[PDB]
This record gives C-alpha cells, sequence and structure tokens, in this order.
RNA sequence: GGGCCUGACUGCGAGGCCUGCAAGCCGAGCAGGGGCGAAAGCCGGGCCUAGUGAACCGGUGGUCCCGUGUGGAAGGGCCAU
RNA sequence: UGGUGUUGGCUCUUGGUCGCGCCUGCGUAGGAUAGGUGGGAGCCUGUGAACCCCCGCCUCCGGGUGGGGGGGAGGCGCCGGUGAAAUACCACCCUGGCGCGGCUGGGGGCCUAACCCUCGGAUGGGGGGACAGCGCUUGGCGGGCAGUUUGACUGGGGCGGU
RNA sequence: CGUAGGGUUAGGCGGGACCUAAGGUGAAGCCGAAAGGCGUAGCCGAAGGGCAGCCGGUUAAUAUUCCGGCCCUUCCCGCAG
RNA sequence: GUAGGGAAACCGAGUCCGAACAGGGCGCAGCGGCCGCAAAGUCCGCGGCCGUGGACCCGAAACCGGGCGAGCUAGCCCUGGCCAGGGUGAAGCUGGGGUGAGACCCAGUGGAGGCCCGAACCGGUGGGGGAUGCAAACCCCUCGGAUGAGCUGGGGCUAGGAGUGAAAAGCUAACCGAGCCCGGAGAUAGCUGGUUCUCCCCGAAAUGACUUUAGGGUCAGCCUCAGGCG
RNA sequence: UGGUUCGUGGAGCCAUGGGGGAAUCUGGGCGGACCACCGCCUAAGGCUAAGUACUCCGGGUGACCGAUAGCGCACCAGUAC
RNA sequence: AGCCGGUAGCGGGCGUGGAUCCCUGGAUGUCCGAAUGGGGGAACCCGGCCGGCGGGAACGCCGGUCACCGCGCGCGCGGGGGGAACCUGGGGAACUGAAACAUCUCAGUACCCAGAGGAGAGGAAAGAGAAAUCGACUCCCUGAGUAGCGGCGAGCGA
C-alpha cells in the first residue's frame, strides 16, 4: 500500500517521499499518528504542488542572490576614515560598511550577513565575503583610505 | 452477520451441495448429489474505528469495502464538520457516497 | 493315435423351432479371404442339452460421422470390447 | 481442523529462492588438482619478481587458496610434452559451499496500535494481543437432530428353508 | 320467568390524580434476511408500602356514601409567630 | 399432408449394413364415360377409450406452513394468607454430684423436630355404590399427610420437536409417543363402501409369463362391436 | 452458489457471498470450455407513457341457481350459538 | 306535490314564498383506533404551556397546542395506518409423484415479510445469434412439447 510520508522514518523513508507498506501498518499505526497519508491520486497531487512549490521559491532565492552578485562583484566600496598613515583611530565595522554601501552605490546590505569578525582597524585593500544565500558567496572589495 | 455501511452487501442464501463419486472427466461413471440444504454467506464484516472532526466514528463494513471507508475521510476535509454528533458526522460521510 | 492347421472366420442370411414380450435356438445358401483333403467334400468352436445377466452410467481400441458465426479444439456418435 | 481475509512492527533461527562477492572441481595420460563453452598467442610486476619463515581455510595427504614480512626487476604460456579436452589472460555459465542482501515458507522471542476484556475517570489507563473472535473455504468427528430404507414365497406369520 | 316503574348518593370505604415487586415496556446502546430479539436509566405494574371516619337513625329498595352527633385529611389564600 | 432411408455427413424412389452390380432391414407402384364418380389428406361436429389435471363420489392415520393457547395442568418468579386441640420432651441453661482439672451422671428448667395423635386444609388406601350417573371421575364407609420437600389467594414467566416434568412418555384447556385453529388441501388411500330410467342381442374369467409381485398390475388367453375374407 | 432448458456436464452466459484485482477506445464485454479469425455490443448512475394483471366498487348480459339450490347470509349473518 | 327513514299509533308540525327527496360543495363531527401530550386492560384515566368561564387562588369545564423517525436551513416538508384480487422484492415448506426412496418432483407453489400503486414489473443493448441479419420494454398467437434438460427415471421444458 501506498502512502506518503510526513516524516523521516527509520529504515522506511524521508519526508515527502512514497513507500509501500502494508494496509495494517498503514491503518493502524502510520495514519493515526499522523506519519503518514494515503498515497491518493488527489493527494499524490499536492505532494507534487509543494515540491512544485518548494523548488520555485528556492531557485528563485538562487536567482535573488545571484543577482546580488552583480550588483557588488562589479564596484569597490571606498571608506574614508580618519586614520594616520595605515591604523585607524575609530574603525570600520560590517555595521559601518553597510551603512556606507547604501549611501553611495544605493545597495541595501544585512551586516549580520557579512564575514567580519573583528572591526577593520588598518587602511588598505580589504576583499570580504557576504553570503546572502549559501552557495551563492558574494565577492565585496572594500577599499578603506584616509581623509 | 448483517449489513455493509458502505456496499449494502447483505447475507445471502446458497446451497450446500454433498457429492459423490468420481467426475466424468476422470474417467469416472460421474458426480451423484448426496444432498442439498441451504445456508448463508455472511458478508466478512468488520469494524473500522476512524477519528473524523476529533469524534470517533465507527463503521461496520465488509473488508472489501474497508478502503471506502478512508477514502470517504478524505473527501470529508471540504466539509463544515465539528460541533456535530458522532451519529451526524457518519450522516455526512456516509452522504458522500 | 498321428500329420497339417486357426472356419474358436469377416460381410450376410432363405427358412424355421420356441414363444405374451423381450429373449433363446437351428440354419441351407451367396461373397471375401483361408485350412485340411487326390478328390467327393468338410470347417462360421467343442456329441448334445447348464457354465448366465436387459437397459442406464462409464472405460479402452478403432472410425473420421456431428463439431453451436468460421478453421480447429472440447465433447459426442458409430464399430469393437 | 489446514488455507485465506480482518492482520501489524522488530528480531533470532532455520528452508526456498533470486542479486552480488566470491571461492570451489584430484581415472588411465599428462610437471601440478585440467568443471564447461568461447574470447586467446600473450600476460603480469615501486598497483615492488625468483624465493625465506608464521597464521587462516578446504584438505584425494599431494597440495590448493586467502593474509602477514624480507628479497624486490623476476615468473607462466603460445611451441612441444600433452590427454577426451592443456596451460599465461578476459569472459558467459555450471558442482558444491560461504557471507552479505532482496523476495519469501516454516518455527522461537519480543512489541502495540487492529481485535477482545476491563478501569469512578474514556482522543485516556490497565490486561490479552495479531492470538482469540468473526467472514469465505478444506477435510474430519457427529442418532444431538432430520428424511428414509429395512424383499418375496409360505397350508397364518415368524423362525428354518427357498 | 313476561311487561312496566323505581332503586346504587363518599375529601375520610375501595381504586385513580402516590410508591415500588416479579414481570412488562424501554431514551442510551446492542443484535438480527424482513417481521423482529435484547437492553443500565426511566416508565408501567399490587391483594405489598403510604394515606384522613366512628356510633346511631332513616328507604319498598342505598348508606362508614343520606341524616344526626362527635371527630379528621389535603390543597388555596390570609394573619400571627 | 405431399418421401423415405440413415446415429450422422448424406443420398433419394430409394436408402442403410457391406468390398459387393451379394443378401437382407426399412421404404416406393382407384372407377366409369378429357369429363363426372371415388379417394390420400385435412378441417369441423358427434361418440368410445387413452394422457395430464382432484378426473366416478365419500373416508384416513398422518406430513408441512403460519398463527392461538399455561384463566386447565406442570415448573419457577413476586406479593399475601393459612395450619383446632392434644402428646413426646433434643440441645442449651441452672443447681447438685464427680474429678487435679475433666469427661460424665442426676435433678429442674427449657421447648427442638421432613417427631406423635387428631380437625380445618391437602390427599385418594381398601371396599361398597354409581355406570343412558347427582357427576364425561361422583357418593358413603375406611384410610395417608397435616411446621413442612406443607397448603393456598392474587400478580407474573416458560409451548409444540417446544415447554414443563421428585420421571408416569406425565402434563401443556374433559382423548398428547408430539397441542389446537386456519391454510397447502379435493394430501395420498394398489383398501372398504356406494354408484340412481327401460327394453333388446351377445356374453366371459378366476389361467400362462413376468412383476418389492402375490387380494395390485403389463402382455397373452377367454367376451363384445365394426370392417374385410369366405 | 443461484438463475437459464442446462441436475457438473465439453458449461459458456446473467447474477454474487469469499480472495486476488485492472485499463479509458491501441479501452472493454459477448457470439456455449479454449485458441485464432471474422463479427456484435459498449458494463459497473437514474427515469420513462402505452399495449398487460386484478375486481372491493357501478352497470350490461346469461341454452346460470331458484330457498336442501344460488354467496356462509333472499330474512337484522359473519348474527344466534 | 307531497312530507316529518324502516313505522303504523299517541302527540304535534312542515310544503307551489317550492317541502320531503336526489346530486355536488361546505359546516358540525363525543370517545377509540396509525393514534401521535403521557398512561392504559381500545373506546378510559392523567398531565404541561397559552387563552377563556365561575366568586375562582385551590377545583372544574371550554378553545388552541404538545409523540417519534426522516430530509432540508427550533422551523419547514414528509413519513407512520388501511385496501378484495392483482404486482414486485426478501424469505420459503410438506403431503404428493417417482407405484418404496435420497438426487429429482410437487415448486419458487402454499405460506410469512417488506413495498408499491391504480396497476406493478420491465424498458432504450457491454442485446440477440449467423442473417453479409435484427433493433428498448411489455402482452397475446405461433415457433414447440421443438431444442434440450433428466436417478436419460418420474418427469421438466427454453
Ligand atoms: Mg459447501
Ligand atoms: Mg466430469
Ligand atoms: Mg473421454
Ligand atoms: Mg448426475
Ligand atoms: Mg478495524
Ligand atoms: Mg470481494
Ligand atoms: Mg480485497
Ligand atoms: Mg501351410
Ligand atoms: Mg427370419
Ligand atoms: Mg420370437
Ligand atoms: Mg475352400
Ligand atoms: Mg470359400
Ligand atoms: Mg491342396
Ligand atoms: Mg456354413
Ligand atoms: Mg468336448
Ligand atoms: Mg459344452
Ligand atoms: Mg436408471
Ligand atoms: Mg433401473
Ligand atoms: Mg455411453
Ligand atoms: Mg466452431
Ligand atoms: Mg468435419
Ligand atoms: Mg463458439
Ligand atoms: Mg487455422
Ligand atoms: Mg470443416
Ligand atoms: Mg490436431
Ligand atoms: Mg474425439
Ligand atoms: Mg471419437
Ligand atoms: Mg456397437
Ligand atoms: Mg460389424
Ligand atoms: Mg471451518
Ligand atoms: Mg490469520
Ligand atoms: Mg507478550
Ligand atoms: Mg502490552
Ligand atoms: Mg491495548
Ligand atoms: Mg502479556
Ligand atoms: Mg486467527
Ligand atoms: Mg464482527
Ligand atoms: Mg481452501
Ligand atoms: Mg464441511
Ligand atoms: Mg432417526
Ligand atoms: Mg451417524
Ligand atoms: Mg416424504
Ligand atoms: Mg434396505
Ligand atoms: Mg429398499
Ligand atoms: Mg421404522
Ligand atoms: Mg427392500
Ligand atoms: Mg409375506
Ligand atoms: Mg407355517
Ligand atoms: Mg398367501
Ligand atoms: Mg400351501
Ligand atoms: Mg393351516
Ligand atoms: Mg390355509
Ligand atoms: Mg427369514
Ligand atoms: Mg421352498
Ligand atoms: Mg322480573
Ligand atoms: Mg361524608
Ligand atoms: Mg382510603
Ligand atoms: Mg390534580
Ligand atoms: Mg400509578
Ligand atoms: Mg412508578
Ligand atoms: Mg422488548
Ligand atoms: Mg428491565
Ligand atoms: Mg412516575
Ligand atoms: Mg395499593
Ligand atoms: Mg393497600
Ligand atoms: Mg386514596
Ligand atoms: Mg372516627
Ligand atoms: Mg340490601
Ligand atoms: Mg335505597
Ligand atoms: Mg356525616
Ligand atoms: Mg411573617
Ligand atoms: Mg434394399
Ligand atoms: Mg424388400
Ligand atoms: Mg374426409
Ligand atoms: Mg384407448
Ligand atoms: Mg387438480
Ligand atoms: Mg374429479
Ligand atoms: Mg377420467
Ligand atoms: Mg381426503
Ligand atoms: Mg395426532
Ligand atoms: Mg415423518
Ligand atoms: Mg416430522
Ligand atoms: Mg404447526
Ligand atoms: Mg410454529
Ligand atoms: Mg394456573
Ligand atoms: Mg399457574
Ligand atoms: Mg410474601
Ligand atoms: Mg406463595
Ligand atoms: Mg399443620
Ligand atoms: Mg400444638
Ligand atoms: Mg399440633
Ligand atoms: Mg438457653
Ligand atoms: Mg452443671
Ligand atoms: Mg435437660
Ligand atoms: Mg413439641
Ligand atoms: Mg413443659
Ligand atoms: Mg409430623
Ligand atoms: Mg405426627
Ligand atoms: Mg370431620
Ligand atoms: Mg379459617
Ligand atoms: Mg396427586
Ligand atoms: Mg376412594
Ligand atoms: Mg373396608
Ligand atoms: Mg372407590
Ligand atoms: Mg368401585
Ligand atoms: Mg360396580
Ligand atoms: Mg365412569
Ligand atoms: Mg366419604
Ligand atoms: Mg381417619
Ligand atoms: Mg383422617
Ligand atoms: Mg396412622
Ligand atoms: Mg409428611
Ligand atoms: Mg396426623
Ligand atoms: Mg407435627
Ligand atoms: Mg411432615
Ligand atoms: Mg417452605
Ligand atoms: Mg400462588
Ligand atoms: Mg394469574
Ligand atoms: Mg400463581
Ligand atoms: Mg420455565
Ligand atoms: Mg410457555
Ligand atoms: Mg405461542
Ligand atoms: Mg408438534
Ligand atoms: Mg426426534
Ligand atoms: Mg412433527
Ligand atoms: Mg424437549
Ligand atoms: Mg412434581
Ligand atoms: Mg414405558
Ligand atoms: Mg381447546
Ligand atoms: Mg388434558
Ligand atoms: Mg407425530
Ligand atoms: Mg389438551
Ligand atoms: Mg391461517
Ligand atoms: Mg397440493
Ligand atoms: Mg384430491
Ligand atoms: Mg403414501
Ligand atoms: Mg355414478
Ligand atoms: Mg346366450
Ligand atoms: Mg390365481
Ligand atoms: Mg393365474
Ligand atoms: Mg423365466
Ligand atoms: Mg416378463
Ligand atoms: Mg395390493
Ligand atoms: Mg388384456
Ligand atoms: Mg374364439
Ligand atoms: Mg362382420
Ligand atoms: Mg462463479
Ligand atoms: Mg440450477
Ligand atoms: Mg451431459
Ligand atoms: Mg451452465
Ligand atoms: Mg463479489
Ligand atoms: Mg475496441
Ligand atoms: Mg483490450
Ligand atoms: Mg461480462
Ligand atoms: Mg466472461
Ligand atoms: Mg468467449
Ligand atoms: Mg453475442
Ligand atoms: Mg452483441
Ligand atoms: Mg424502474
Ligand atoms: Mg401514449
Ligand atoms: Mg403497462
Ligand atoms: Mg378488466
Ligand atoms: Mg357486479
Ligand atoms: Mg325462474
Ligand atoms: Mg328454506
Ligand atoms: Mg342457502
Ligand atoms: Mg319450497
Ligand atoms: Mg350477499
Ligand atoms: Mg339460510
Ligand atoms: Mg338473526
Ligand atoms: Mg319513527
Ligand atoms: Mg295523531
Ligand atoms: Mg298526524
Ligand atoms: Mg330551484
Ligand atoms: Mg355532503
Ligand atoms: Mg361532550
Ligand atoms: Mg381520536
Ligand atoms: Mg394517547
Ligand atoms: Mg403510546
Ligand atoms: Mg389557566
Ligand atoms: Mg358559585
Ligand atoms: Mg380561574
Ligand atoms: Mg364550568
Ligand atoms: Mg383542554
Ligand atoms: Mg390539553
Ligand atoms: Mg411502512
Ligand atoms: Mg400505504
Ligand atoms: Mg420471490
Ligand atoms: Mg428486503
Ligand atoms: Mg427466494
Ligand atoms: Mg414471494
Ligand atoms: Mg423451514
Ligand atoms: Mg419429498
Ligand atoms: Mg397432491
Ligand atoms: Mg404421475
Ligand atoms: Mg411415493
Ligand atoms: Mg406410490
Ligand atoms: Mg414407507
Ligand atoms: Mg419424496
Ligand atoms: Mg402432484
Ligand atoms: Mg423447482
Ligand atoms: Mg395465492
Ligand atoms: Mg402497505
Ligand atoms: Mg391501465
Ligand atoms: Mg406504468
Ligand atoms: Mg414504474
Ligand atoms: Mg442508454
Ligand atoms: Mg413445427
Ligand atoms: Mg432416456
Ligand atoms: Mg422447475
Amino acid at each position: 500500500m501506498k502512502v506518503i510520508l510526513l516524516e523521516p522514518l527509520e529504515n522506511l523513508g524521508d519526508v515527502g517521499q512514497v513507500v509501500d507498506v502494508k494496509p495494517g501498518y498503514a491503518r493502524n499505526y502510520l495514519l493515526p499518528r499522523g506519519l503518514a497519508v494515503l498515497a491518493t491520486e488527489s493527494n499524490l497531487k499536492a505532494l507534487e504542488a509543494r515540491i512544485r512549490a518548494q523548488a520555485k521559491r528556492l531557485a528563485e532565492r538562487k536567482a535573488e542572490a545571484e543577482r546580488l552578485k552583480e550588483i557588488l562583484e562589479n564596484l569597490t566600496l571606498t571608506i574614508p576614515v580618519r586614520a594616520g598613515e595605515t591604523k585607524i583611530y575609530g574603525s570600520v565595522t560590517a555595521k559601518d560598511i553597510a551603512e556606507a554601501l547604501s549611501r553611495q552605490h544605493g545597495v541595501t546590505i544585512d551586516p549580520k550577513r557579512l564575514a567580519l569578525e573583528k572591526p577593520i582597524k588598518e587602511l588598505g585593500e580589504y576583499v570580504l565575503t557576504y553570503k546572502p544565500h549559501p552557495e551563492v558567496p558574494i565577492q565585496l572589495k572594500v577599499s578603506v583610505v584616509a581623509q | 452477520s448483517k449489513v455493509c455501511e458502505i456496499s449494502g452487501k447483505r447475507p445471502i442464501v446458497a446451497n450446500s451441495i454433498q457429492r459423490r463419486g468420481k467426475a466424468k472427466r476422470e474417467g469416472g461413471v460421474g458426480k451423484k448429489t448426496t444432498g442439498i440444504s441451504k445456508r448463508r454467506q455472511y458478508p466478512n464484516l468488520q469494524k473500522v474505528r476512524v477519528r473524523v472532526a476529533g469524534q470517533e466514528i465507527t463503521f461496520r463494513v465488509a473488508a472489501s469495502h474497508i478502503p471506502k471507508v478512508y477514502e470517504l475521510v478524505e473527501r470529508a476535509k471540504g466539509l463544515k464538520l465539528e460541533g456535530l454528533s458522532p451519529k451526524e458526522i457518519k450522516k455526512e460521510l456516509l452522504k458522500l457516497l
């Protein structure tokens, strides 16, 4: 008897998957405990539409990001800071890089998304990765400069 | 013993025929009927309990239509069934046939 | 008692015995293919009268007759048992 | 009372089987243990040879195969010995056996949720539990009950006889 | 016996507007081809439980029933506590 | 009806068996003067007999269906009631005695019991009577039980292959080895009985064979009618 | 298992109590086991006048009865009993 | 043109201003009965709610209303019970016949039950069955006692 699993189930199968069990098992355990549903045509349709709808919003995020590879990766964020020689008096934070990135070049970003362990404290040419989606890692080139 | 609430299968009467002797097809003289008496063949009725609308509905149904009970439960989702009595749920369920 | 043989025939069968029926019995002759005999001829089991069982159902060998739209097949018929 | 439905989960042990990894085969004769039928005239080796020792495993008592370590540029064919068929190397398939697996049949254990019982309390607890019950089907026991049969002749009938 | 006419008077007797018994019936619920069979509650069900009337007089014919005398029950309303 | 023969294919005044041009089975063939007459055959009427129906009428004992009955009787259930009078005198208890204590013994008291006698009441032993009764089970005399497995009123439940039964196949509404009513139903009856006006002609049989047959049948024999023969 | 003429038969068809269990016209059922060929038909939803049956009722008509007949009842009968 | 039923009588009335009588419609219609407020030994008993009567609160009477089941959003609709035969469906004997009897027969009859209705059933091919055919169903004639079925018996019979 074909049922659609609603959960991962030890050596039976994975959530969303279509497996074959003895009718007894399905009727008197699986179904009553919410763990699965009959592979009817009508709810086979539905599982298909979910697979379909998830796959839309996923490949639609792997596009919202890839497009944000195009806005960045094709610029340099330039940050003037009061500094002397190479060491800065204050510092450039990710929270700063973001609030910078909005003012010039327009793009809004999430500070917290940016891979910056400790606030930058030296002038120079920095390459900082963004990660707005796993698998879609962005290169943000940031020139921290004096005056 | 009795009636399937789903299929309508009822007890039927059948003869029980007792025979003797060797079939012709096996080279025998032929079969002789040594008795015919009436008997009944009952549907294989069993209980299926189902929760529908948080109520426990139970059906007496021939084993062949055990899957038709669950199919009814499915068609039940489109229904405004809560608050009803289990007599009332079963009526709605049944009406879906 | 001996020799050769398989007529302990196949297809029939005039005419009878007996007889409520159904049975039972005897049977010359013709044809086919044979046996014995030089031949005449004899031989369709046994000197004779008991040693038996209708029909139904079924088995087996044969025939190749019927075959449920058609060709087959199933199943039957027919002859023998 | 067998099969099957209602009827499920895990496991162990056995049996069937397919899917793999595999190993496995000892007549005269021929080096050594030659399973078939082809591909085959070459293969292998720092993916470390000839050979030295210890363990496993079947053991025709001759070995075979599987491992560990030195040595670490060597070994077997084709030819021919050769027998029915002959050697390196790659297959497709057997004899038998092993371990993984599927798919299953039989037994054993355990589980719970079908089903049954039960609990002032009940979308729950407890107990039995895939048994029992109940459907269909198999064969059996079965004067508890049912329908019947149980001859004729005859110095009456029976008994005897026929 | 035929025809006619008369005659049976209750808050207190009996039964009902009270209770339950066996049993019956029967929401719930269970079962059964149909008819129908069961079934805790409940309801019904009495010669059991409960409940207030005694004595006398009177009629042709009724009387714990009418009358007389002496007693009593429940319900409604009210007043008082 | 006009074609039959053959299991059939099939052939056809033939056909079947058969090798058969054999043999056989079963089949095939009007009167008068083209006219009329008759006729195969077939339709209708009438009559005899046959088959199927209840089939000439009446009669079972029984079988089956569905109902009606426990106001009789049997058992049980609920709730009530009844059992004169008399007798015997269990346990216990008290006191006395006994003993180490006891058992136990005696007396009084007590009032047990499918105990006794005997009415009511319940029975029905023996005898007599009754016998078209007083009575479809009675009467008289006698006799059993009579605190119990007692008797009894009211209210209930159990029934037909079923109930109920201290068991007799008893009882279940005056006949129970399977209740009664209605139905199947006009069961069946190879048996018994009955079978209705008149005249006229003829006129048997009671045997043989066979028969779950023997007092019933089939055939034959024997009777009768019509047609033909002579 | 039933239905059919079909009683297990060579037993199809229609129906279905049990088990198993599809497909959507290149689908399916059928033409008497089965197979092929050739055909017929479209299952698993429902309705549908009329032509047909009957006679409590009304009427018409009898080679039907005529009070033991004709209905059980001509009548106060499903009565008395 | 008579009339106040059978039904005369006593004792009274009515009718050509159209009676009695006949037909149609309507009104009234105690109680019981499916019986339905509840009970019950049918034709009796006992209630709730609203309204009314009486002096009326007790008590009693009058009118209205109150069973259960099904279907549809408490309210609507419907059901229930009867009917001589006929009809369908669900169940379903036996005597008897087989000159015994079991299969078979009787017979899917008798009968019980449910359901309908003036009829009911069936009905518009997943048919027939051999015709290159027919064209729903029902009913009559015929096909035919054929085909077949059958302890290949008795019989049964498309
Ligand atoms: Mg059987
Ligand atoms: Mg056979
Ligand atoms: Mg054969
Ligand atoms: Mg037979
Ligand atoms: Mg279940
Ligand atoms: Mg099934
Ligand atoms: Mg199934
Ligand atoms: Mg010679
Ligand atoms: Mg002769
Ligand atoms: Mg003769
Ligand atoms: Mg010669
Ligand atoms: Mg010769
Ligand atoms: Mg010679
Ligand atoms: Mg001769
Ligand atoms: Mg001799
Ligand atoms: Mg002899
Ligand atoms: Mg016979
Ligand atoms: Mg015979
Ligand atoms: Mg034969
Ligand atoms: Mg054919
Ligand atoms: Mg042929
Ligand atoms: Mg055919
Ligand atoms: Mg061919
Ligand atoms: Mg041919
Ligand atoms: Mg062949
Ligand atoms: Mg043959
Ligand atoms: Mg043959
Ligand atoms: Mg022969
Ligand atoms: Mg011959
Ligand atoms: Mg069994
Ligand atoms: Mg099982
Ligand atoms: Mg356990
Ligand atoms: Mg447990
Ligand atoms: Mg449990
Ligand atoms: Mg346990
Ligand atoms: Mg089991
Ligand atoms: Mg069950
Ligand atoms: Mg089986
Ligand atoms: Mg059996
Ligand atoms: Mg017996
Ligand atoms: Mg026996
Ligand atoms: Mg009989
Ligand atoms: Mg015998
Ligand atoms: Mg006998
Ligand atoms: Mg006897
Ligand atoms: Mg005998
Ligand atoms: Mg005798
Ligand atoms: Mg004698
Ligand atoms: Mg005699
Ligand atoms: Mg004699
Ligand atoms: Mg004598
Ligand atoms: Mg004598
Ligand atoms: Mg004898
Ligand atoms: Mg003798
Ligand atoms: Mg008088
Ligand atoms: Mg008074
Ligand atoms: Mg009183
Ligand atoms: Mg009152
Ligand atoms: Mg009362
Ligand atoms: Mg009460
Ligand atoms: Mg009851
Ligand atoms: Mg009760
Ligand atoms: Mg009360
Ligand atoms: Mg009382
Ligand atoms: Mg009292
Ligand atoms: Mg009182
Ligand atoms: Mg007083
Ligand atoms: Mg008096
Ligand atoms: Mg008086
Ligand atoms: Mg007074
Ligand atoms: Mg006060
Ligand atoms: Mg001839
Ligand atoms: Mg001739
Ligand atoms: Mg003529
Ligand atoms: Mg005759
Ligand atoms: Mg008749
Ligand atoms: Mg007659
Ligand atoms: Mg006659
Ligand atoms: Mg009679
Ligand atoms: Mg009798
Ligand atoms: Mg009998
Ligand atoms: Mg009997
Ligand atoms: Mg009876
Ligand atoms: Mg009865
Ligand atoms: Mg009594
Ligand atoms: Mg009594
Ligand atoms: Mg008492
Ligand atoms: Mg008493
Ligand atoms: Mg006494
Ligand atoms: Mg006394
Ligand atoms: Mg006394
Ligand atoms: Mg004392
Ligand atoms: Mg003392
Ligand atoms: Mg004493
Ligand atoms: Mg005493
Ligand atoms: Mg005394
Ligand atoms: Mg005594
Ligand atoms: Mg005594
Ligand atoms: Mg006395
Ligand atoms: Mg007294
Ligand atoms: Mg007595
Ligand atoms: Mg006496
Ligand atoms: Mg005496
Ligand atoms: Mg006496
Ligand atoms: Mg006497
Ligand atoms: Mg006397
Ligand atoms: Mg007497
Ligand atoms: Mg006396
Ligand atoms: Mg005395
Ligand atoms: Mg006495
Ligand atoms: Mg005495
Ligand atoms: Mg006594
Ligand atoms: Mg006494
Ligand atoms: Mg006494
Ligand atoms: Mg006594
Ligand atoms: Mg007593
Ligand atoms: Mg009593
Ligand atoms: Mg009584
Ligand atoms: Mg009593
Ligand atoms: Mg009883
Ligand atoms: Mg009873
Ligand atoms: Mg009764
Ligand atoms: Mg009886
Ligand atoms: Mg008996
Ligand atoms: Mg009987
Ligand atoms: Mg009994
Ligand atoms: Mg007794
Ligand atoms: Mg006896
Ligand atoms: Mg009686
Ligand atoms: Mg009696
Ligand atoms: Mg009897
Ligand atoms: Mg009686
Ligand atoms: Mg009746
Ligand atoms: Mg009859
Ligand atoms: Mg009759
Ligand atoms: Mg008889
Ligand atoms: Mg006569
Ligand atoms: Mg004479
Ligand atoms: Mg004689
Ligand atoms: Mg004789
Ligand atoms: Mg003889
Ligand atoms: Mg004979
Ligand atoms: Mg006789
Ligand atoms: Mg004769
Ligand atoms: Mg003569
Ligand atoms: Mg003459
Ligand atoms: Mg079948
Ligand atoms: Mg049949
Ligand atoms: Mg046959
Ligand atoms: Mg068939
Ligand atoms: Mg089925
Ligand atoms: Mg097609
Ligand atoms: Mg297909
Ligand atoms: Mg089909
Ligand atoms: Mg088929
Ligand atoms: Mg076919
Ligand atoms: Mg067809
Ligand atoms: Mg067709
Ligand atoms: Mg219809
Ligand atoms: Mg029309
Ligand atoms: Mg019509
Ligand atoms: Mg008519
Ligand atoms: Mg009339
Ligand atoms: Mg006249
Ligand atoms: Mg008269
Ligand atoms: Mg009369
Ligand atoms: Mg007269
Ligand atoms: Mg009349
Ligand atoms: Mg009369
Ligand atoms: Mg009268
Ligand atoms: Mg008058
Ligand atoms: Mg006058
Ligand atoms: Mg006058
Ligand atoms: Mg006028
Ligand atoms: Mg009117
Ligand atoms: Mg009134
Ligand atoms: Mg009424
Ligand atoms: Mg009422
Ligand atoms: Mg009522
Ligand atoms: Mg009021
Ligand atoms: Mg007043
Ligand atoms: Mg008032
Ligand atoms: Mg008033
Ligand atoms: Mg009122
Ligand atoms: Mg009222
Ligand atoms: Mg009804
Ligand atoms: Mg009706
Ligand atoms: Mg029927
Ligand atoms: Mg039905
Ligand atoms: Mg039936
Ligand atoms: Mg019927
Ligand atoms: Mg029966
Ligand atoms: Mg019979
Ligand atoms: Mg009869
Ligand atoms: Mg007959
Ligand atoms: Mg007989
Ligand atoms: Mg007979
Ligand atoms: Mg007999
Ligand atoms: Mg019989
Ligand atoms: Mg008959
Ligand atoms: Mg029949
Ligand atoms: Mg009838
Ligand atoms: Mg009706
Ligand atoms: Mg009509
Ligand atoms: Mg119609
Ligand atoms: Mg209709
Ligand atoms: Mg259509
Ligand atoms: Mg014809
Ligand atoms: Mg025959
Ligand atoms: Mg028949």
